[PDB]
């Protein structure tokens, strides 16, 4: 049961990492969209290829 | 080695991860390298004339 436990906090411990890492991209995108909805819809950005 | 290679299977599929990370990886540099040099469409040439 303790193989079985350390098997499994490695596992769940790689979800939340990789989750973790996965929010910080979706973070950034979010970021992203933030500004695009700022810039793009709450007025007009002047940045060539935004 | 056979025998490693039987009892790697008994992790589950970290393997799998790792390679499904990796190759996301390599195609993510391809992406990158897509979208900072080729946002141009058709290749120009330049004149003989400097």
């Amino acid at each position: 049961i303790d193989r079985l436990i350390t098997g499994r906090l490695q596992s769940l411990q790689t979800y939340v990492t990789q989750q973790l890492i996965r929010a910080a991209e979706i973070r950034a995108s979010a970021n992203l969209a933030a500004t695009k909805m700022s810039e793009c819809v709450l007025g007009q950005s002047k940045r060539v290829d935004f | 080695s056979t025998e490693c290679s039987n009892l790697l299977l008994q992790y589950g599929s970290f393997c799998t991860q790792l390679k499904r990370a990796l190759t996301g990886i390599a195609v993510e540099q391809d992406k990158n390298t897509q979208e900072v040099f080729a946002q141009v469409k058709q290749i120009y040439k330049t004149p003989p004339i400097k």
